[PDB]
């Protein structure tokens, strides 16, 4: 039973350390979704500060890579500050090498050979985390490639993850199927943050104070986090109507 | 497995307690230091009649002033010879003269916990190294692959050790001649070893400040087993 | 460190490499995949299995340029195959352009591949890679080829065939329909009916990814006014184009 | 050191090479032997650079010996003679290029024919009739090209020579103690005692 | 270009009696036409009844006479406590110096 | 690197990878070695389970090392290539910095060292082989026999066996070798060799290989007649 | 037990040992103690004799002129560790012209013996030692044990039966550390404390091993008829 | 099973149990916490008087890094000590190259990095210490406090080893009771009451209490040993509070 | 640490035998027949390839024989990837050699090469030994037509006839049966032929199903010529030996 310990394959060609990486994605219990408009790319997550002792402004799963590339993850914090480090030290070797920013996907295709290699080499393991990069790229668009422990990775119209992924996956798929487009037909970022939280509310049925959220928005030239009261201002534009 | 540079419960490493353990099957070797010489003996055990026995090399120069007689697994002592030999040339080579029997000692036991996962194993040999020097006279060391050695008036190794200790415990005292421990080698050799002693299947030296380090002749330790002889029926 | 310098992979008594025998498993579960070779041109072509709607499978390209007249296409772990084709087309250009400032023929290049893949058999503290891949080119000397390369290493030539979930009812299906005189257009719409039985779901150009290796595309060249130069023989069929050939059907 | 010549005749190869071992301002020595026996039936002369060139020899010599025992095979000439040849190309691109120059005679028990190779310490190697390194040739090619013949007899090989260290003799400004003269032929190699 | 070497001047005088030995240096420390200083001493008890003094370039002589001190203590370490003797405190010396043979201790020694 | 102890003692103080390397030694065919007081005799087994087996070119079993010394073996085939290679390659070394050949002795100290450090060395097994080493030292006509082991000891031997059934072979030598008075003669010497491994063999027949080396580097293989008429002398002394 | 084949290894309560093995070879070890005033630091350590044809196994290591330790455990790592305790003193001295402080040494053992207890391969040193010195703050005792663990105390003892020692020193621990500028004393408080660790065997002139460091002191160790004053 | 015997081993529920252990070691050790003030940190740690013979202030525990930062911890001494001498490397590097000293939050994933990194292969071993650590930046005060696994967070007030549980819930009470914040001096005090508290589940002993700051307006942002009088003053109304 | 995962594949088994060795042979016993037969004016390799298709493009495939130079070829049984490994350092020792001496490389001088490679894989390393065993063919001016086998000991003997892979107990008995010193390549094309199709576990031998070469001095005057025989000309040899 030493094929379970190391990523080597069991006789039903399984890589069992694997599989338990992707169970181990889901130990913050947080779930993240990510949508695009005409012109940005929004991500949230849920935002959970179970301790009082706790800084809360310290406490987030969002990263900014670069200026243009933000990173959600869904997994422990130890694995995701691992990734997020990686990811900012290869995007910035790529613009110093080749010239030009590196493009989302390419970041996503960098960090999904990365995990590659972790599956396939005995001495190192897996990271335990889901890598959701998004971007409004400059050839592209509005970008979501999300990145797992497998090494695979995939661009997305829009995508979700954590416990609750296939309950937010389905929302999101019904209102796709309805709209007939691959993204929200909105000018600003303001409302399609409005919708993103909306359609989580609606699938996880459940209400959000300010705190309970962490958000990221990507624009053209720029990824930012939005404060407390920048989220509390999306809150009561939905309360409103 | 476990590794090879593991500690028991007890606190000792496992590979050097199992190397002593093939050190208790070597052939005996012993010596006895006097105020006018150590002695050095060894048990040859040839396994066949055809083997030539003057072949067997259990005895050995380190330096004029240094010899040594090992037991145990004997091609692992020749990597240490080797460095015993090295480290007392090179000592009078930095110094323009004869490195001490304790220095050259302490040199060869450095090399024996260097092994891990350096060497793969601990050696499975333990030596006797005797000598003079100006500043603590004559001097016998034995030197264990636990990297400890210890001074003696005399030791015995190998299988028939704890018996030929028990007589050296009763025989040493700080007067003995050259003469005397010569044949109480030869005597309590003649005790523990499986055949006859004879000149052909045990081995003498000594290692005098005067004429330095000496393996003797067949003929010369011949004369000594027959005196032996002679002595002991003589009460 | 990497302190995993032995063997993954060993015999077992019965002579078997274990793990290369279940990569070869992990294969056999992949989505298929198939080649058919023509007297002037060869045709890949396998499913897009998308993982979820929300994904663009666009993004996900399973069926790969080499070189300008190869490519490859893949049935196991996708993951793998990605990063085989990175290799793939770097020793095509370290190992072969940038000393005879051509492209390897279609032969060595799958020689190549293989010869990685026999070395995650072999080398200390890795395992095979879990994909079989099938390798589609065309080179003057050679002319039209289509290999197959296992997790082994191994590879071997072939007239058509079929590789991962339902390879052993395709390859029947293939020895039917397959001849010596087959033009391009033919092996494309036996491709379609073959790669139709083993698809459950949606079967449209969206859901399909095929390729072929044919005519020189002077079109792609990306520039003109170098006679010799006539554009590559590698092309992948659009959305569009597998649709024209589905009413076909 | 200084001269060293050869020729090959119908049945066998001569090596004729100075005694004379000068360190500047003294003859140190005027018996010395510039040459090495690579196997039974070859033979190596060399000049050049103090130190180099005895160990370069040497060097061939073992790897010679060592191939020798190793396939219980005599090299031919030819092959010994591209393996030299290899050692001094390498050699030439080094941190410290051998400055040695060769001639190899040997007879080839195969084809029985006597061969003589050059090589200069660049590893430029040619197959000649007769050949010399440093200044040698400038005084001996000439009487060479006259009475060569590819029939001769060893004895006439050896009359052609005498003449060849006469007119060195003559016109060269150094002593070069005269020269010991070797044989390679189907028997093996000897030395010529008085010369 | 850099010159790693200097001359601090300076005179020794070793004589050897029968029952004694004294070594003699001037006091005085120079660049050029300069004094440095009128007394920075250059000769130096080193333990076990041996003095020394290295003569020439003083950054080379307070190295070597800094590495023999060094060596005499680490001889007291690696053999017993005993006493260094002047004609194995020589061949000592010898190899610290022959160690720098190809980029010398720019010093005249006596012991 | 690949650097895992395999040989390590067990609790008893046994090294397992060493006393298996000898049953790897137990195995190989039967190699004797016998001196005569000119010269020194080796002989070998060949197993008879391999006709169309070509000899001219099928690895003898007997190897110079140098035009004066020969080494025998029995064990691992391709071990033993590896231990030739290196006493060879050491043989040349000790003529070009010694100017001197080899002595038989420091021959066989070189390969039994070579065989002892790889019973302690990091991700190697020890050589599952042991050989018999034999010639003549330059210079001198005292005819010289060793023998090495996978543990690296070695010795010197008036005669000596190893391989497979060499318990008996040794038998039949310890009763039939007389020290005071040595095979006087080649002949005598090659006559005591051949008779041993009868002991052992089956048919005296291309089962037996033997190898006589003399003084000054006179080194010769017997063929199959000359060994025939051994064999056929032999027997016919034995109905008696 | 399934958790004791190496160093890298916690166990379930998390617990290390490997190095709680290397501990035990201390206690097997023969009894050592330290004690210090304010003026001086004292070692007194109980040598171990193999059999009567045998010396008495030294305990006791100079490490500079103003340090030195005694061992309880394997010789030969304590070999290594002072050793490596000279080497830092030296190049202090050397590069600094500075006397390496009590304190200072402490950390850097501490250190050393730390990295074979967090890697693989490695394993735990297996000896404690006792380390006297006098430097620029006074007179110092420190307690070096193998997981790295490294005390600053008035006195103490490690090896066989120390308990009786370590005890005694605790009830006299006002009235030693008050002696000041009387060596003789201060060894006598030593020799006693050692005592108290004794059975079967006594104090023997063989037996009995001493090192003194103070104020205008160096580090000196006293065997053989140097100790029979004090027996 | 046998997911617990070897580092970086996933178990089938996604864990890795060598890190687990780890924290026991941790859970095992004296109490150590820090309090995060208006303008500074303040760090305290229980010291057991295992014996009289133990010198008294003598066996410091709190560590200094580069001039600004505290840092304490729990569990393994000696795996703290190669933490902080790793930490004091990455301070001096960052300081080199970019001139300014290593901001609190910079510093705190150097830490946290480095000990992640001690889960990622089984050819070593997890840290056995959960470490508290901080101090003052260009943007105020900072406390860090970071586990076996390398996960790190901000906080208000921390605490770590055996007494962990009644630490916290006294600087629960402290963070309710003063929204506004508290003085580095009246912290320095809390904290002495804390430890105190906190030594109930070590009664067994004795303890010293250590405390240590840093303050723009009472250390100029630099750390510093609370030694003499105000320390006195300290384990008074601590002694008081406990009475 | 990673010892806990290591096979150690360079141990004896406690009767003195290399495991991997052992089991590597095993896996060669499955792989599909070889043969070489040295005749007086030439050599004959003949191997059958593993379980076909109809699809497999066989006149451009190589599973079995390969040239290593124009005097030297090997026939594979065993794991077709590793055999590609060790003929691509045949390839280049050989021309080392001819680099080095300008002489072709000796037959034997190369696989003893070839054979020690091996050998290192079953003493040092920690690796898995080739899957492989060879036959060699090959000429050369000293020993003349030649035949050797290695396998994965990287031990290697001299044959006038051998085989290797699947069923060479039987095969090996009955070239013994009907292999004559003074014999012909022509001969001994028919021998190999006849002799593989008796010891097949296939129903017939056809074609497809086989790889073909022979080594010969019928090249013109004192020089040696490599065939690799194609699909028709192995067609055409069976029916002119009758086989089918």
């Amino acid at each position: 039973g030493y094929d379970r310990h190391i990523t080597i394959f069991s006789p039903e060609g399984r890589l069992y350390q694997v599989e338990y990486a992707f169970k181990a994605t889901n130990q913050t219990n947080i779930n993240s979704l990510a949508v695009r408009g005409k012109d940005c790319t929004v991500v949230i997550s849920q935002k959970k500060v179970p301790d009082k002792l706790l800084d809360p402004t310290t406490v987030s799963y969002i990263f900014c890579i670069s200026r243009t590339i933000g990173m959600v993850v869904n997994g422990p914090i130890p694995d995701a500050r691992n990734a997020a480090l990686r990811a900012k030290a290869e995007a910035a070797e790529f613009r110093y090498k080749y010239g030009y920013d590196m493009p989302c996907d390419v970041l996503a295709k960098r960090m999904a050979n990365l995990s590659q290699i972790y599956t396939q080499r005995a001495y190192m393991r897996p990271l335990g985390v889901i890598l959701t990069f998004v971007s409004v790229d400059e050839e592209l668009g509005p970008s979501i490639y999300k990145t797992d422990p497998a090494g695979y990775y995939v661009g997305y119209k829009a995508t979700a993850t954590g416990p609750k992924q296939q309950e937010i996956t389905t929302n999101l798929e019904n209102h796709f199927k309805k709209s007939k487009i691959d993204h929200i037909n909105e000018e600003s970022w303001e409302k399609v943050v409005e919708f993103a939280i909306t359609h989580m509310i609606d699938a996880l049925g459940t209400e959000f104070s300010k705190n309970d959220l962490e958000v990221g928005v990507a624009t053209k030239d720029k990824f930012f986090t939005l404060s407390a009261e920048n989220i509390e201002e999306r809150l009561v534009a939905i309360a409103e109507q | 497995d476990r590794g090879v540079s593991t500690f028991s419960p007890e606190g000792r490493l496992f590979q050097v307690e199992y190397s002593l353990e093939a050190i208790k099957l070597g052939s005996t070797a012993i010596g006895i230091a006097t105020k006018e010489g150590v002695v050095l003996g060894v048990e040859k055990r040839a396994t066949s009649p055809l083997l030539e026995s003057d072949s067997i090399e259990k005895i050995v120069e380190i330096d004029r002033h240094i010899g040594c007689a090992m037991s145990g697994l004997t091609a692992d002592a020749r990597s240490m010879i080797e460095h015993a030999r090295t480290a007392a040339v090179t000592h009078n080579l930095y110094y323009d003269e004869d490195i001490n029997v304790e220095s050259l000692t302490q040199s060869v036991c450095d090399l024996a916990l260097r092994f891990g996962e350096l060497m793969s194993r601990p050696f499975g040999v333990a030596l006797l190294i005797a000598g003079h020097d100006a500043d603590d006279g004559y001097q016998l060391f034995h030197a264990e692959p636990s990297g400890t050695f210890y001074r003696y008036n005399a030791k015995a190794i190998g299988s028939g050790s704890e018996g030929a200790q028990a007589e050296l415990l009763n025989e040493w005292h700080s007067s003995l001649t050259l003469k005397e421990a010569e044949l109480l080698v030869l005597k309590i050799l003649k005790q523990v070893m499986e055949e006859k002693l004879d000149e052909n299947n045990a081995q003498l030296s000594c290692i005098t400040k005067q004429d330095g380090f000496k393996i003797y002749d067949n003929e010369k330790t011949a004369e000594l087993i027959k005196e032996l002889k002679e002595k002991e029926a003589a009460e | 460190t990497d302190r995993y310098s032995f063997s993954l992979t060993t015999f077992s008594p019965s002579g078997k490499l274990g793990q290369i025998d279940y990569a070869l498993t992990a294969v056999k579960q992949g989505v298929t995949s198939l080649g058919i070779k023509a007297t002037n041109g060869v045709v890949i072509a396998t499913e897009k299995k998308s993982s979820s709607p929300l994904a663009m499978s666009e993004t996900l390209s399973k069926v790969s340029l080499l070189t300008p007249d190869i490519g490859a296409v893949y049935s196991g772990m996708g993951p793998d195959y990605r990063v085989l084709v990175d290799k793939s087309r770097k020793v095509a250009h370290t190992s072969y352009k940038r000393i005879y400032g051509e492209y390897p023929p279609t032969k060595l290049l799958v020689s190549e591949v293989a010869k990685i893949m026999q070395e995650a058999t072999q080398s200390g503290g890795v395992r095979p890679f879990g994909v079989s891949l099938l390798i589609a080119g065309h080179d003057e000397f050679n002319g039209f080829s289509l290999y197959q390369v296992d997790p082994s290493g191994s590879y071997f030539p072939w007239k058509a065939t079929a590789i991962g979930k339902g390879s052993v009812a395709a390859k029947t299906f293939l020895e039917k329909r397959w001849n010596d005189e087959l033009e391009l257009e033919d092996a494309i719409h036996i491709a379609l009916l073959t790669l139709k039985e083993s698809v459950e779901g949606e079967f449209n150009g969206d859901t399909i990814e095929l390729a072929i290796i044919g005519d020189e595309n002077p079109d792609l060249l990306g520039y003109t006014g170098i006679p010799t130069d006539k554009g590559p023989r590698f092309r992948k069929l659009t959305s569009q184009e597998i649709n024209d050939r589905l009413e076909a059907l | 050191m200084d001269i060293i010549l050869g020729i090959r005749v119908q049945d066998s190869v001569i090596l004729a090479s100075s005694k004379a071992v000068t360190r500047g301002i003294s003859v140190l020595k005027d018996s010395d032997d510039k040459t090495r026996q690579l196997s039974p039936h070859t033979l190596m002369s060399f000049a050049g650079e103090a130190g180099d060139t005895v160990q370069f020899a040497e060097y061939i010599q073992a790897n010679i010996q060592l191939y020798s025992i190793r396939e219980d095979y005599e090299l031919s000439p030819q092959a010994v003679s591209s393996f030299v040849r290899q050692e001094l190309a390498k050699s030439i691109r080094s941190r410290r290029p051998y400055q040695v120059n060769v001639l190899i005679g040997g007879y080839d028990k195969k084809k029985n024919k006597p061969e003589l190779y050059q090589i200069d310490y660049l590893g430029t190697k040619v197959e000649l009739p007769y050949g010399a390194h440093g200044y040698s040739g400038f005084y001996t090619f000439s009487l060479l090209d006259h009475h060569y013949r590819p029939d001769m007899t060893t004895e006439e090989g050896l009359d052609l020579l005498k003449l060849c260290v006469q007119e060195l003799e003559k016109r060269m400004p150094m002593d070069f103690k005269g020269v010991i003269v070797k044989i390679v032929d189907k028997d093996g190699i000897r030395q010529v005692d008085d010369f | 270009q850099f010159n790693p070497y200097g001359d601090n001047g300076g005179t020794i005088l070793g004589i050897a009696g029968e029952d004694f030995a004294v070594l003699a240096g001037d006091t005085r420390n120079i660049t050029d036409y300069s004094i440095n200083s009128r007394y920075e001493p250059k000769v130096f008890d080193c333990g076990d009844n041996i003095v020394m003094s290295a003569n020439g370039f003083a950054a080379d002589g307070d190295a070597l006479v800094k590495r023999f001190k060094n060596s005499v203590k680490w001889y007291h370490f690696d053999h017993n406590d005993k006493k260094l003797s002047i004609n194995s405190a020589a061949r000592n010396i010898q190899h610290l110096l022959y160690g720098k043979r190809f980029f010398p201790y720019y010093v005249h020694t006596i012991i | 690197g690949y650097d895992r102890a395999l040989s390590i003692f067990s609790p008893d103080g046994h090294i397992f990878q060493v006393e298996y390397a000898l049953e790897a030694v137990k195995r190989g065919t039967c190699a004797v070695g016998v001196k005569g007081k000119n010269c020194v005799v080796l002989g070998c087994e060949r197993r008879s389970t391999l006709k169309l087996q070509d000899t001219r070119i099928t690895p003898s079993k007997v190897s110079k090392i140098d035009s004066h010394v020969v080494l025998s073996f029995s064990g691992l085939n391709a071990d033993s290539r590896i231990l030739i290679e290196k006493a060879r390659v050491e043989a040349q070394s000790h003529r070009l910095t010694l100017e001197d050949p080899v002595t038989v002795e420091y021959l066989t100290r070189y390969v039994a060292g070579v065989q002892q450090r790889y019973t302690q060395s990091g991700g190697v097994r020890p050589f599952g082989v042991s050989t018999l080493i034999a010639g003549f030292d330059p210079r001198d006509d005292e005819p010289k026999l060793y023998q090495t082991e996978p543990s690296g000891i070695y010795s010197s031997w008036s005669a000596q066996t190893i391989g497979r059934n060499s318990k008996t072979v040794r038998e039949f030598l310890e009763k039939n070798y007389d020290r005071k008075e040595p095979p006087a003669t080649v002949e005598e010497c090659v006559k005591l060799t051949v008779r041993s491994l009868l002991e052992v063999v089956q048919t005296g027949a291309k089962n037996i290989e033997i190898t006589v080396v003399k003084p000054d580097s006179d080194i010769v293989a017997l063929s199959s007649e000359e060994i025939n008429q051994y064999v056929t002398q032999i027997e016919q002394e034995k109905q008696e | 037990n399934n958790y004791d084949g190496d160093t890298v290894t916690f166990s379930p309560t998390g617990r290390l040992f490997q190095v709680e093995y290397a501990l035990e070879a201390i206690k097997q070890g023969s009894v050592t103690v330290g004690l210090r005033s304010n003026t001086h630091a004292v070692l007194v350590a109980l040598k171990r004799n193999a059999d009567e044809l045998s010396s008495y196994q030294k305990k006791i290591i100079k490490c500079d002129e103003h340090m030195g330790l005694s061992l309880a455990g394997l010789a030969p790592d304590a070999r290594v560790l002072s050793n490596y305790l000279r080497q830092q003193c030296n190049y202090s001295s050397l590069v600094f012209n500075r006397k390496l402080a009590v304190e200072r040494a402490g950390h850097l053992l501490c250190d050393k013996a730390q990295k074979n207890t967090q890697s693989y391969g490695g394993r735990p040193y297996g000896v404690g030692l006792l380390i006297i010195g006098y430097d620029k703050s006074g007179a110092h005792l420190l307690e070096f044990q193998p997981s790295g663990n490294v005390t600053e105390l008035y006195g103490t003892a490690i090896g066989a039966r120390s308990q009786g020692a370590k005890t005694y020193l605790e009830r006299t621990l006002d009235t030693f550390i008050k002696i000041d500028g009387n060596p003789d004393e201060l060894i006598k408080a030593g020799v006693e404390a050692i005592s108290q660790s004794l059975r079967d065997e006594s104090l023997t002139v063989d037996n009995l091993s001493i090192a003194i460091v103070g104020k205008d002191t160096p580090f000196t160790i006293y065997d053989g008829e140097a100790v029979a004053k004090y027996i | 099973t046998g997911y617990d015997l070897s580092n970086s081993v996933f178990s089938p529920d996604g864990r890795n149990f060598q890190v687990e252990y780890a924290v026991k070691a941790v859970e095992n050790g004296t109490t150590s916490i820090g309090i995060k003030c208006n303008d500074g940190v303040v760090f305290a740690v229980e010291k057991l008087i295992t014996s009289k013979l133990l010198v008294p202030q003598k066996n410091v525990k709190i560590q200094v890094v580069d001039r600004h930062i505290g840092c304490v911890y729990s569990g393994l001494i000696p795996d703290g000590r190669h933490l902080v001498n790793r930490g004091r490397e990455e301070a001096a590097s960052f300081k080199k190259l970019y001139k300014t000293p290593i901001p609190i939050p910079a510093f705190a994933d150097r830490l946290g990095q480095y000990v992640q990194a001690h889960t990622l292969y089984n050819s070593v071993r997890p840290f056995g210490v959960s470490t508290i650590f901080g101090g003052v930046d260009k943007n105020g005060a900072h406390l860090y406090m970071l586990e076996p696994s390398g996960s790190y967070w901000g906080y208000k007030g921390a605490a770590t080893g055996k007494g962990r549980q009644s630490a916290k819930a006294e600087l629960e009470k402290l963070v309710d009771h003063h929204p506004e914040g508290l003085s580095a001096r009246e912290a320095v005090k809390q904290a002495a009451k804390i430890i105190y508290l906190a030594h109930e589940d070590n009664k067994e002993k004795d303890f010293e209490l250590e405390i240590s700051w840093c303050s723009l307006s009472e250390t100029n942002g630099l750390h510093k040993f609370v030694k003499g009088d105000l320390l006195q003053e300290a384990i008074d109304f601590a002694q008081k509070e406990i009475n | 640490g990673s010892r806990r995962y290591d096979s150690r594949t360079t141990i004896f088994s406690p009767e003195g035998r290399l495991y991997q060795v052992e089991y590597a042979l095993e896996s060669i016993s499955h792989a599909g027949t070889a043969i070489g037969i040295m005749a007086s004016d030439g050599i004959v390799l003949a191997a059958e390839r593993k379980v076909t298709s109809t699809l497999l493009e066989q006149d451009t495939s190589t599973e079995k024989l390969y040239k290593l130079n124009d005097k030297i070829a090997v026939a594979v049984a065993g794991l077709t990837a590793d055999a590609e490994i060790l003929i691509n350092t045949a390839r280049i020792h050989a021309q080392n050699y001819l680099k080095t001496y300008n002489e072709d490389i000796p037959v034997e001088i190369l696989v003893r090469r070839l054979s020690d490679i091996k050998q290192g894989y079953t003493q040092h390393g920690g690796l898995r030994p080739f899957g492989v065993s060879f036959i060699y063919a090959g000429y050369d001016d000293r020993y003349g037509y030649q035949l050797y086998t290695s396998n994965p000991s990287g031990n290697y003997t001299g044959w006038k006839a051998i085989s290797v892979g699947a069923n060479t107990s039987a095969a090996q008995t009955l070239l013994q049966m009907d292999y004559k010193d003074d014999m012909k390549v022509d001969d001994a094309i028919e021998l190999a032929l006849k002799t593989l199709s008796k010891t097949t576990d296939s129903s017939a031998l056809t074609y497809d199903r086989l790889e073909f070469a022979t080594i010969r001095k019928g090249a013109n005057d004192g020089e040696v010529y490599q065939k690799i025989f194609k699909p028709q000309e192995i067609k055409d040899i069976l029916v002119k030996t009758g086989i089918t």
